[PDB]
């Protein structure tokens, strides 16, 4: 049994068969929002969610960045690339905003549904003929049809490592971002900009001499 | 755990590689090799990285070797890593495109017989024309092998395989890490050790650049 | 800007009351040596006199006819000219604080409610059980929120005693 | 079955044997549901005529010498007026919207009311090329085969220039004089690096 302190008191709800379940279980609840099993059922959504999109955008932020410092691309930093997509655009960010929220909507109304009850959007005669595609399988959140086009679910004996390797990698780009935010506020440099320069010097290139991150020293 | 070679003398080995695959040494501190699922894949992984890195080396090695004899042909001076931007026929995104179909293709035909041995020996053009029935996967054969090599010790030419793999593969590590400090192509380095090896190393010739 | 008011930055009085405290001070430091505590003391006061009202110029404060920073307490208003500083964010702060506050006391309440002597927990507080309910505290808004959506926050009427009407 | 789209994989068995076209092509299992299959083998086939219709028609009209197909509706837009075969007509843009919705509405309302019928046959077969069921299966195939080719082409249509801004005509010619130097690693959009 895997924990985030070793020799802590892993808490009860953690420790069910049906906590157990659940990719990337550590202990890890010192303040026990998960006790309710469908408060922790709501919050496994949470976090699945926040794993892909953090992935993605920290995907987005890093491999555009990193070419940047190459001469594979010139893509600007994330801080300032909203500014520089708005200006050569054909719409202004207020009705580009208008259509994501109803897009995202949608789906999100539609995945909301099927949280509340799990293979409801298969309701046949509702989505011209789609609906059979959208019923989930039998894990909330980790539905199939449409999702998953190479198949790579359908094999149980690496499904119990896929999930470890998709909730741990999401939780490593959760705090990149935060990480890319408060780098923001200490340097006013991009994150490979950081990076080389902690990398030039790191005993004296760090948060211990920004200013900001020890303002008592 | 047998009487197989190790890669250390009296090393308690770990006991999921038993000698099937070719060149078993035991070596594994990391214990990646622990999913049997992991390692059957680690193993075509290791095959395609070794036959491609083997091609590199021999690519890298062989147009050298020709340049600094009386040999001479279009491309010459012309360094591995400078060879990106050379002058050719067709542009090099063209031939990016033109090969990454082509790859397309056979790995994708190469994972299906990997997924299922033996459902990719038959050609799809030509009926008549196909592999022998007995195949294991990383192993094709057939028209693969026309001079029947296969046909004595498979056994110790696929130690021999494996084991100039990953030679090869350190030598392209050691190609990518020599272009990358001393910047001048591998021969040459190999020239100017061989010219005086005490006060050429990597030692002292990393120690000039501190 | 709104209501008629003006920025602390271009207000005179705000400047004239700025010269009058320091003058003041500097009239009281007048009177003392240079190098004793008494015109140390004073000096610090009018550095921190200086700093506070360059703070608060700095900070967008909307300053009256009497030079005075005014507060908006409209949410619009303050989000719309950024006077969101003034009655917004202290609003959510104290929400927060307050509610961690009446979380951690009604959960050491319900704790000790079912052992032997709860009034003897409730004069002698159980030390190591408050400590573990205040640092478990930090999520009292989502524990509030589910508390409230599983029907567990509130009593039953039928459980809670009426007068005879 | 029409053939196997995967070699070595087995067909799906929500997919029938008598179906045409059916190559056991379903990764994403759509057609898992038989009231899925219906509308969507429906679909398919309405999509694969109404392709057929537009690539004939982009191809006759960039060969004959009346602009491509992107800068057909460009009359109405700066304004002007449509030429069929080199014939002026009176239609504006306002009178073609309109008969054109009544008729397509019409039309399309008649052929929703049968019941999702695929292969209607009397009068939309006066030469009867169909009257027996055994040589039925066979042009069925090619039907739908002429239809997925013919899909594939108008999305290549519309990618090409999207990509490049000359016609399908002009894009071959151009393919044609120099292979190697111009197809889409060359665009500069399909392969960013390089
Ligand atoms: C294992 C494959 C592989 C490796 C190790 C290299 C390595 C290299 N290539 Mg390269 N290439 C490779 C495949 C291919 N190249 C090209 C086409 C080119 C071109 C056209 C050029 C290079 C160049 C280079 C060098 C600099 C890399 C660069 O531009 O980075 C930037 C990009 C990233 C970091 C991503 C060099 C280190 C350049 C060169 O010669 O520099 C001196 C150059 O101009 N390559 C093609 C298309 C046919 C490839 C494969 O299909
Ligand atoms: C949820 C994640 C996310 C978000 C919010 C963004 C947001 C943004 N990206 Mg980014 N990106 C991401 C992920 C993300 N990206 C990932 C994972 C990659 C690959 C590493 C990239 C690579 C990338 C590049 C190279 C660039 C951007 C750019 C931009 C900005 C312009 C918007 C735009 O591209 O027009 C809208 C884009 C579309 C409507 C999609 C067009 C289809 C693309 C071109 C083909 C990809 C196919 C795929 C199925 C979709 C914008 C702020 C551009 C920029 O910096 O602006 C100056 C830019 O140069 N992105
Ligand atoms: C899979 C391994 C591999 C790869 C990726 C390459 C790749 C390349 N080789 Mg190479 N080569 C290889 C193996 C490989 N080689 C081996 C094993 C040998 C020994 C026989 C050679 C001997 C060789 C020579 C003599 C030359 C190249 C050259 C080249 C470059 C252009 C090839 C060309 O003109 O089109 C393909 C050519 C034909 C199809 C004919 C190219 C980057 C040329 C170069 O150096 O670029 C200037 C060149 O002169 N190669
Ligand atoms: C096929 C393996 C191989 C071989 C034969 C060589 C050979 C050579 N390297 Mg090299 N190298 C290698 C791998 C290899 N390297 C790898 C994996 C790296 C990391 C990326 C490097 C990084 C490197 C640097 C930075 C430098 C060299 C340099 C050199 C040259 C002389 C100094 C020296 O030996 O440094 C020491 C070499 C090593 C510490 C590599 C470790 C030993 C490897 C793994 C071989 C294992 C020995 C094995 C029993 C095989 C023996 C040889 C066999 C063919 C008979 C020399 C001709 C120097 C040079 O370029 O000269 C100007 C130089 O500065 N190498
Ligand atoms: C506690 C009681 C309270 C009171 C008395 C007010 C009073 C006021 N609010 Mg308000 N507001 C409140 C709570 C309150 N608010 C809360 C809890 C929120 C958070 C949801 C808001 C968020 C809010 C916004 C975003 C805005 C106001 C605005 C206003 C002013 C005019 C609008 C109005 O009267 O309709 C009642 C207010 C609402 C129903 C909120 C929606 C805003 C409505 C639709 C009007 C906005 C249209 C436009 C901006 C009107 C001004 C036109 C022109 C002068 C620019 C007005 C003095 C508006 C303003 O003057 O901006 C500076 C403004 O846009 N409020
Ligand atoms: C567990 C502590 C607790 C909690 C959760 C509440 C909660 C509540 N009280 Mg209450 N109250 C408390 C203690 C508490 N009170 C105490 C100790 C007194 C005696 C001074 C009162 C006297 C009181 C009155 C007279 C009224 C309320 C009212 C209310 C309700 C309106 C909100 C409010 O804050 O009013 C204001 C509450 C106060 C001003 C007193 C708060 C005292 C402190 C801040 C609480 C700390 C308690 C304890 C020391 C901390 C726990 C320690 C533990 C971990 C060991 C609300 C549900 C109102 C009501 O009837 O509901 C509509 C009302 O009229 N309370
Ligand atoms: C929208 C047109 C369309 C529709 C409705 C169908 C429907 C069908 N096809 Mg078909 N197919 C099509 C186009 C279409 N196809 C094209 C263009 C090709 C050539 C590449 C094929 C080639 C093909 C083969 C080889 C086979 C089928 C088969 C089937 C049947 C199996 C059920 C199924 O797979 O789910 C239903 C499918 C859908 C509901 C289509 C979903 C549309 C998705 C979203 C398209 C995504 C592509 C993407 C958007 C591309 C645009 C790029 C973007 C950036 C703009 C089914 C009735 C199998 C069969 O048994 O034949 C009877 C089979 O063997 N199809
Ligand atoms: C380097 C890789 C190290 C490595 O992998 O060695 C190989 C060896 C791995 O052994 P195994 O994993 O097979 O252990 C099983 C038994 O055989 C243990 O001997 O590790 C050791 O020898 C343990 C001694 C620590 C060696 C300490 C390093 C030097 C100490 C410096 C002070
Ligand atoms: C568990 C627990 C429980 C216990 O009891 C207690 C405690 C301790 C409290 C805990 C913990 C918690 C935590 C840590 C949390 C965190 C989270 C996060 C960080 C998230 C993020 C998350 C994040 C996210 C999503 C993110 C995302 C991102 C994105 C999209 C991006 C985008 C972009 C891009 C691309 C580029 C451009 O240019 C810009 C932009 C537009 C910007
Ligand atoms: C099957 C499946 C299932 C599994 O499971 C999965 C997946 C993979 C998803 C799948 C696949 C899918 C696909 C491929 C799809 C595609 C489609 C298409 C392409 C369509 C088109 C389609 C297309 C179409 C109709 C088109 C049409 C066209 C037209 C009309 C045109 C017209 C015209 C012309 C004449 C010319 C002029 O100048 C203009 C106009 C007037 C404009
Ligand atoms: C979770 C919690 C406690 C429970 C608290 C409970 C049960 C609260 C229930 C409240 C109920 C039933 C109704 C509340 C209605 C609230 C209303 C009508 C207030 C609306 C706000 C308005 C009109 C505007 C406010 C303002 C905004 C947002 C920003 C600025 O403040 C300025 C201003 C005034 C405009 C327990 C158990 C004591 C434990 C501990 C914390």
């Amino acid at each position: 049994r895997q924990s985030w302190l070793p020799g802590s008191q892993i808490p009860a709800h953690l420790d069910t068969p049906a906590a157990q379940a659940l990719a990337g279980n550590f202990g890890f609840d010192p303040l026990g929002l998960g006790k309710d099993p469908v408060a922790l059922r709501w919050y496994q959504q949470a976090e699945l969610i926040h794993c892909r999109t953090a992935m993605a955008g920290v995907a987005g932020i890093l491999i555009p960045g990193l070419l940047t410092k190459a001469g594979a691309l010139n893509v600007p930093e994330w801080y300032d690339a909203g500014k520089v997509a708005i200006e050569n655009s054909f719409a202004p960010w207020g009705s580009l905003l208008a259509v994501q929220l109803f897009l995202c909507g949608f789906v999100e109304a539609k995945r909301w549904q099927d949280i509340r009850k799990p293979g409801s959007q298969g309701e046949p005669g509702s989505f011209l003929g789609f609906e059979a595609s959208l019923k989930g399988t039998s894990e909330l959140g980790y539905p199939g049809g449409p999702f998953d086009p190479l198949g790579l679910s359908k094999e149980a004996d690496k499904w119990a490592d896929w999930k470890l390797k998709e909730v741990k990698n999401g939780r490593l780009a959760m705090l990149a971002f935060l990480g890319f935010v408060a780098q923001k506020y200490a340097t006013g440099a991009g994150p490979v900009d950081n990076l080389a320069a902690h990398l030039k010097d790191p005993w004296h290139v760090n948060y211990a001499t920004n200013g900001v991150s020890l303002p008592f020293l | 755990d047998a009487a197989l070679p190790s890669w250390m003398p009296g090393a308690d080995l770990p006991g999921y590689l038993n000698g099937t695959l070719p060149g078993d040494f035991g070596f594994d501190p990391l214990y990646l090799g622990q999913d049997p699922v992991k390692l059957k894949w680690y193993a075509q992984a290791e095959l395609m990285n070794a036959r491609f890195a083997m091609l590199a080396v021999a690519g890298i090695l062989v147009p050298e070797l020709l340049s600094n004899i009386g040999f001479s042909w279009p491309g010459a001076g012309v360094a591995w890593y400078d060879a990106g931007k050379f002058e050719y026929f067709a542009p090099a995104s063209s031939l990016f495109g033109v090969q990454m179909l082509l790859f397309a293709w056979v790995e994708i035909r190469r994972y299906q017989d990997f997924v299922k041995p033996g459902s990719a020996n038959q050609d799809p053009i030509f009926t008549n024309n196909k592999l022998p029935d007995g195949n294991e996967p990383g192993y094709p054969g057939g028209i693969f092998d026309p001079f029947g090599w296969s046909k004595g010790d498979i056994k110790s030419l696929k130690l021999k395989e494996i084991k100039n793999g990953r030679l090869a593969m350190l030598a392209f590590a050691g190609f990518i890490g020599q272009a990358y400090t001393t910047g001048t192509t591998p021969l040459k380095n190999l020239s100017t050790h061989l010219a005086d090896p005490w006060s050429t190393t990597v030692w002292q010739n990393d120690l000039a650049r501190l | 800007d709104i209501a008629g008011l003006t920025p602390c930055s271009e207000s005179k009085a705000y400047a004239k009351l700025e010269k009058k405290e320091l003058k003041t001070l500097e009239k009281r430091l007048k009177q003392y040596e240079a190098d004793s505590a008494p015109a140390v003391a004073l000096k610090a006061t009018m550095e921190r006199t200086k700093a506070r009202f360059a703070n608060y110029a700095k900070a967008g404060l909307l300053c009256g006819n009497d030079g005075l920073p005014h507060l908006i307490a409209d949410p619009g208003l303050a989000l719309k000219y950024g006077h969101a500083g003034e009655v917004f964010i202290p609003t959510f702060g104290f929400l927060y604080v307050a509610g961690y506050i009446g979380y951690v006391g009604r959960q050491y309440l319900i704790a000790v409610k079912g052992e032997a002597k709860p009034t003897d927990k409730e004069i002698i507080i159980d030390v190591p059980l408050a400590t573990k309910l205040a640092w478990q505290g930090a999520g009292w808004p989502l524990a509030a929120v589910q508390e409230l959506q599983r029907g567990t926050l509130l009593e039953k009427e039928e459980n809670i005693t009426v007068s005879p009407r | 079955k029409a053939g196997n789209w995967l070699p070595g994989s087995d067909a799906p068995a929500w997919l029938p044997d008598d179906l045409p076209g059916n190559y056991g092509f379903d990764p994403l299992s759509l057609g898992k549901e038989p009231a899925s299959l219906k509308r969507f083998t429906e679909s398919e086939v309405i999509h694969g005529r109404w392709a057929m219709l537009g690539v004939a028609g982009s191809l006759a009209v960039e060969l004959l010498g009346y602009g491509n197909w992107y800068d057909a509706p460009l009359w109405a837009v700066n304004g002007g007026k449509a030429t069929w075969f080199g014939i002026e007509v009176p239609f504006d843009l306002n009178a073609l919207l309109a008969f054109e919705f009544v008729a397509m509405a019409a039309a399309e309302g008649q052929r929703g009311d049968a019941g999702g019928v695929v292969y209607p046959g009397g009068a939309f077969d006066p030469l009867g090329f169909a009257k027996d069921s055994s040589k039925s299966g066979e042009l069925k195939l090619k039907e739908i085969k002429n239809g997925r080719l013919a899909m594939v082409a108008f999305l290549g249509f519309v990618a090409q220039h999207a990509a490049t801004g000359k016609g399908p005509i002009a894009a071959l010619g151009e393919h044609l004089a120099n292979p190697w130097g111009a197809n889409f690693a060359t665009n500069g959009i399909s392969v960013p690096f390089f």
